[PDB]
């Protein structure tokens, strides 16, 4: 102070004025929720995201809540190399369309679409920056699905199966064979939902996913955990 | 022939990184250490500079 | 036993209170001591978290490990059966650290509870995202209520001495309306109505949302009514003893005191309750949590 | 870049009159904002400063209580009010913007002032001489001095050179002493040590004449010196 | 077909040539020319200032010119520039797309650059008439994520992407003039020589590339790491570089005998390493490892001489002055400190 001259108390008053913004700044991200997306492709990926409105950005707001999801679709870069930026995301959505296993991908005729669903499944529910992440599973496109599976029961891709091929019994055995995945079940949960390409319900299930989430890292806050 | 084409173009890569000089190991050794030592005298942070000539000072 | 204050009472220095009491006391004193004092050395050196609910739970042990330090003396005044042998200057100390540091145990043990009944009935609020500075705004400015009010017992000639040896001492029977007994009355009766309110309506948010089927979200609400069950172990014996007492005051005068001979005794028992409460919140609040 | 002023007229001596500039073309709202006054025929002097923020606030002292400065960043609108105007308050006022951070180049635009006619301890920096003859072509020396050591202990020396060119607004020239301003031409230098300094021209030409003045910036009040003149 | 076979067959002894032929050429290692001289002593460096303002992950910072201001870039969205002596912030830059990955300063002192995983590189204006920094560039065209950029002077840039490719651009112009192909893995690093003639990258194919920029070709390719290449850097006297990976090791190539000079690595450590950085003579390298804390090893005997530990976190980048006054580091934690 006294050691200043005119012009250096100037600098520290615009140091000071730069530091009060960077502050006001930094508050107002903390009340917006983090989602990442993930999917095999045209897994439904694209229709999910038309149904809730480079590294794509998307942005919306239901009943007072601001959500941002990061589409990382095209980057198809090394995923090892750019996954830990997302390391303290609130959540991931993971889409998969389960009519999608008599229909193989173009890359091969016998390894299926729900076995490469599967392997991404594995590899995300486990990723060492994912500890404490929940994870929303979507299952798309089921109103095709019984077409699909009245021509040829569920053992092309699930041979070990046995059922009478109604789709109550074919979805919930998807459904088990999914979230049997998870290696974690007790720092991590697994939300789980069957819902055709139009919707009326997508939205809900996200908002209370993230709300229990959010009530158990304040309970963890106080220490109550 | 695009795959021989892309074989030719790699080759032609390699003809081309193979035309160059080489120097021993010892003489790069000598003159990272020359220039190395003739420079101990400008640097802070090697020979520690006495506090009253460093605007860092606490 | 009648004696003559500014007012008129009667108190009974008796019997029984020599043989019991030191050794009771003796044992909170070394266990509360201990408990309040490791739990300040977590807090000053082995936590960098430093969040909101952190500095209003370091409070509390600083509050209570006040009214720890404070036991010896008493101790000895008991023992030598109220004999007050330290003179004036340490009869305004050690009577304003026993009302000051029992009231700021009650305040930051209310507060340690609407803290989470918004973490957890009204989630996502922004009271739940305060900065810990300005938490450490009224973390100092509740310690002002508690000082201003524990004042008015400085400015006195307190060692009063008469046929009996230097009482030290301002809980005795009398007959004028003293106001620092309706801040005991008020001091247990509000805490307690905040205390049950907000457990209540967390554990009955935390299974309408049906939370409640994860393994250690059952432990929370065990702990959660732990708390509340040693409330009123601590604090209510004390207190009815003394409704009691004002009950008989109110019944017959203070003319013949042997009435109250038995009452008396009772609350230098049930008073040791409340010295309880500084030696087990260093558990159920602190390791075991 | 500019700062449009206006504000000025006659005035008897009892009565108040504001001046306000309006600033369009830069981000008005990081740069402190100062007042200049010039005398007819005189020098000029300094009136007062208000940084970035309404922080801090300097008035000269002969103006201290009966002048008010003024901010306004929603609109970039800068305001001088005043009530008390002795016979000696006649003169011009230019409003001057500048900037404080590491490298920054303070008084660097100037604008334009307005001129306010009134019905009829500090470092000092005088200007010895009051005008140097010369002819296009060769070297020019211009020299001013300080009642001390303006050279600071963090190492500047707050010590500027500016020009007024005969009919018109001044401009920077030299800030700290020895750094020139951009947009103009190397033709000028400026050297000195201790209290002693001198402005230089080598190459003379018929822009270059004009009303040169010295002024120091190490602590309030900001105080100038007389104007040297050049004629060809 | 036979034509396929033949080809790759002689692909195949080409690489073995250009194996034998540097072989060929090793007669001596460093350590043993250099363990003779004495060893610096223990470089006992203390905390003199603490830049704190960032509220998140740090991943860039770049020295200035002058040896006095530096700029750094986090997640929060905001590129910083600083004044080291006074702690002072003289500017504050946000961004349009949070997740940045590098940052450079100008070597004259106009312009900053900034860019990462948006296949972007925005230039912008220090030094404006209107006071304020604004974007003067946006460049365009990589198909992957950009993981550097260094300026070559007032219109010349040089980036490196995780498509695997590096290239020459000219900011006036806005487009290319020059592509560098030939990474199979992604690009993750390089550094321009001291006089702007020659620039090294590194890759995640566990090898770093030399190139012309006036011949836009790759002279030599090195090899040597088990896996993905962090970091590099060149000495300043220009005929070597510095290479840190993610094997826990760091390494020093030589351009002239294109060999490995030497090998830095502790058995206490299997953590990656983040940067690396030279000192004003060369005597001393700097290593970030992500075990929390900054290593500092003779550059000259593959030694250990101090340690810089004082972050919570991963320690991302790190930087020294152009006279050797300081060394600054920035961390994961958020917080940025000078070392003296
Ligand atoms: C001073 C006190 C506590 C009675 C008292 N406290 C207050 C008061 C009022 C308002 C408020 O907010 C807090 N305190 N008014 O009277 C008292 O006689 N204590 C005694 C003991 C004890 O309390 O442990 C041990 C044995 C000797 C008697």
């Amino acid at each position: 102070g006294c050691t200043l001259s005119a012009e250096d108390k100037a600098a520290v008053e615009r140091s000071k004025m730069i530091d009060r913004n960077l502050r006001e700044d930094g508050e107002k991200a903390a009340r917006e929720v983090k989602l990442l997306l993930l999917g095999a492709g045209e897994s439904g990926k694209n229709t999910i995201v038309k149904q809730m409105k480079g590294i794509v950005e998307t942005h919306f707001t239901f009943k007072d809540l601001h959500f941002k999801m990061f589409d990382v679709g095209a980057q198809r870069s090394e995923r090892k190399k750019w996954i830990h930026c997302f390391e303290g995301v609130t959540a991931i959505i993971f889409c998969v369309a389960l009519s999608d296993y008599d229909l193989v991908l173009a890359e091969d005729e016998e390894m299926n679409r729900m076995h490469a669903s599967m392997k991404l499944f594995d590899s995300i529910c486990n990723n060492k920056w994912f500890t404490d992440t929940s994870i929303i599973l979507f299952l798309n496109k089921k109103d095709l699905f019984e077409e699909k599976i009245k021509k040829s029961p569920l053992t092309i891709c699930y041979p070990e199966y046995a059922g009478s091929n109604t789709y109550e019994e074919a979805a919930a055995y998807i459904q088990c064979q999914f979230e049997d995945l998870n290696k974690r079940k007790d720092t991590k949960e697994i939300y789980t939902h069957f819902t055709c390409s139009t919707d009326t319900k997508n939205v809900q299930f996200v908002f209370d996913a993230v709300t229990d989430v959010i009530i158990k890292n304040n309970l963890k806050d106080c220490g109550l955990f | 022939t695009a795959s021989i084409a892309q074989a030719r173009k790699l080759v032609e890569q390699l003809k081309m990184e193979a035309n160059i000089d080489r120097i021993k190991v010892s003489k790069a050794a000598a003159d990272l250490m020359a220039y190395c030592e003739a420079h101990a005298k400008e640097d802070p942070l090697l020979t520690p500079v006495p506090a009253s000539e460093n605007p860092f000072r606490e | 036993f009648l004696e003559i204050d500014k007012k008129n009472c009667c108190v009974f220095r008796d019997d029984f209170i020599v043989k019991v009491l030191p050794p009771v006391l003796g044992l909170e004193f070394i266990f509360g001591l201990l408990g309040n004092g490791l739990a300040l050395w977590i807090f000053c050196f082995h936590l960098k978290s430093w969040k909101s609910s952190r500095i209003f739970l370091f409070n509390l042990a600083v509050a209570d490990f006040l009214l720890i330090i404070c036991l010896p003396f008493l101790m000895d005044n008991y023992v030598r059966r109220w004999d007050w042998k330290f003179g004036d200057i340490p009869c305004r100390l050690m009577l304003f650290m026993l009302a000051m540091n029992r009231q700021g145990s009650i305040i930051f043990l209310t507060v340690v509870a609407v803290d989470r009944y918004f973490r957890v009935v009204h989630p996502h609020h922004a009271l739940n995202k305060i900065s810990n500075r300005t938490a450490a705004i009224i973390s100092c400015l509740l310690w002002g209520i508690t000082i201003g009010l524990t004042v008015h017992l400085l400015k006195k000639k307190m060692p009063i001495q008469n046929g009996g040896a230097n009482l030290c001492s301002s809980f005795s029977i009398c007959h004028t309306f003293q106001w620092h007994e309706a801040m005991f009355l008020l001091e247990f009766f509000l805490p307690l109505g905040i205390i049950l309110f907000c457990s209540a309506r967390i554990i009955w948010s935390l299974r309408q949302r049906q939370m409640d089927r994860h393994a250690k979200i059952k432990r929370a609400i065990t702990f959660i009514m732990v708390v509340a069950i040693v409330f009123v172990i601590c604090f209510l014996p004390s207190v009815v003893v003394r409704i009691r007492i004002f009950w008989l005051l109110h019944t017959s005068g203070t003319q013949n005191c042997e009435v109250y001979r038995s009452v008396d005794l009772a609350f230098f028992i049930t008073l040791s309750f409340t010295y309880m409460n500084s030696m087990l919140d260093p558990v159920v609040y602190y390791f075991s949590s | 870049v500019q700062l449009v002023e206006s504000g000025g007229g006659l005035v008897q001596p009892g009565g108040s009159r504001k001046l306000s500039c309006s600033a369009s073309g830069f981000a008005f709202s990081s740069f402190g904002m100062h007042w200049v006054r010039q005398a007819p025929e005189k020098g000029l002097e300094w009136v007062a400063y208000i940084s970035s923020g309404s922080g801090t606030i300097y008035y000269a002292d002969t103006v201290k209580g009966r002048f008010t400065i003024s901010r306004d960043d929603p609109k970039n609108t800068l305001f001088l009010q005043m009530t008390s105007l002795r016979s000696e308050d006649t003169a011009m006022y230019y409003c001057v913007r500048s900037i404080y951070y590491y490298g920054s180049s303070p008084f660097d635009f100037w604008g334009q002032g307005t001129t306010l006619t009134v019905s009829s301890s500090d470092i000092v920096m005088t200007q010895a001489t009051s005008s140097v003859p010369v002819t296009p072509g060769e070297s020019v020396s211009i020299s001013c001095r300080s009642s001390k050591s303006l050279l600071h202990s963090n190492g500047n020396t707050y010590l500027y050179w500016f020009l007024q060119r005969p009919g018109q607004s001044p401009q920077l020239l030299i800030y700290r002493m020895s750094n020139l301003a951009s947009g103009v031409p190397d033709r000028f230098s400026g050297s000195g040590s201790g209290t002693a300094f001198t402005l230089t021209i080598s190459r003379l030409e018929a822009e270059d004449v004009g009303v040169y003045y010295c002024m120091q910036h190490l602590e309030y009040p900001l105080t100038f010196g007389a104007g040297t003149k050049l004629e060809l | 077909g036979s034509e396929l076979d033949q080809l790759r067959q002689e692909a195949e002894q080409l690489k073995n040539q250009i194996r034998d032929a540097r072989k060929a050429c090793a007669d001596a290692t460093l350590s043993q020319i250099t363990n003779n001289i004495d060893p610096v002593g223990r470089i006992q460096m203390r905390t003199r200032r603490t830049l704190r303002g960032h509220l998140a992950k740090i991943y860039a910072m770049h020295w200035g010119t002058d040896s006095r201001l530096l700029v750094s870039a986090s997640q929060d969205g905001k590129l910083i520039i600083w004044d080291s002596y006074t702690t002072n912030k003289v500017h504050a830059i946000p961004l349009r797309s949070s997740w940045v990955m590098t940052c450079a300063y100008a070597p004259s002192g106009n312009y900053v650059a900034c860019g990462g995983l948006d296949n972007i590189c925005s230039i912008y204006n220090l030094k404006t008439r209107e006071g304020n920094v604004r974007v003067s560039r946006e460049l365009a065209g990589h198909t992957g994520y950009l993981s550097c950029c260094r300026f070559l002077d007032d219109n010349q840039i040089v980036t490196s992407s995780g498509d695997t490719t590096c290239a020459l651009w000219d900011i006036e112009t806005g487009q290319q003039t020059t592509t560098f192909t030939g990474h199979t893995g992604d690009v993750m690093s390089l550094s321009l020589a001291p006089d702007t003639r020659l620039f090294v990258s590194g890759a995640c194919d566990a090898s770093a590339k030399l190139w012309d920029v006036r011949e836009g070709m790759c002279r030599q390719t090195f090899t040597g790491h088990e896996s993905d290449i962090n970091a590099i850097c060149f000495f300043p006297n220009g005929n070597a570089f510095a290479t840190g990976s993610d094997d826990a090791t760091c390494r020093l190539f030589d351009l002239r005998a294109d060999q490995e000079l030497m090998t830095y690595s502790h058995d206490n450590i299997i953590c990656g390493i983040t940067s690396v950085s030279f000192s004003k003579s060369g005597r001393l390298l700097l290593a970030g490892y992500d075990d929390f804390n900054c290593n500092v090893w003779d550059a000259l005997k593959a030694d250990r001489a101090g340690v810089l530990a004082g972050h919570d976190n991963r320690v991302s980048c790190l930087g020294v002055t152009d006279d050797g006054m300081a060394v600054a580091t920035g961390s994961w934690d958020s917080f940025l400190k000078i070392w003296n």
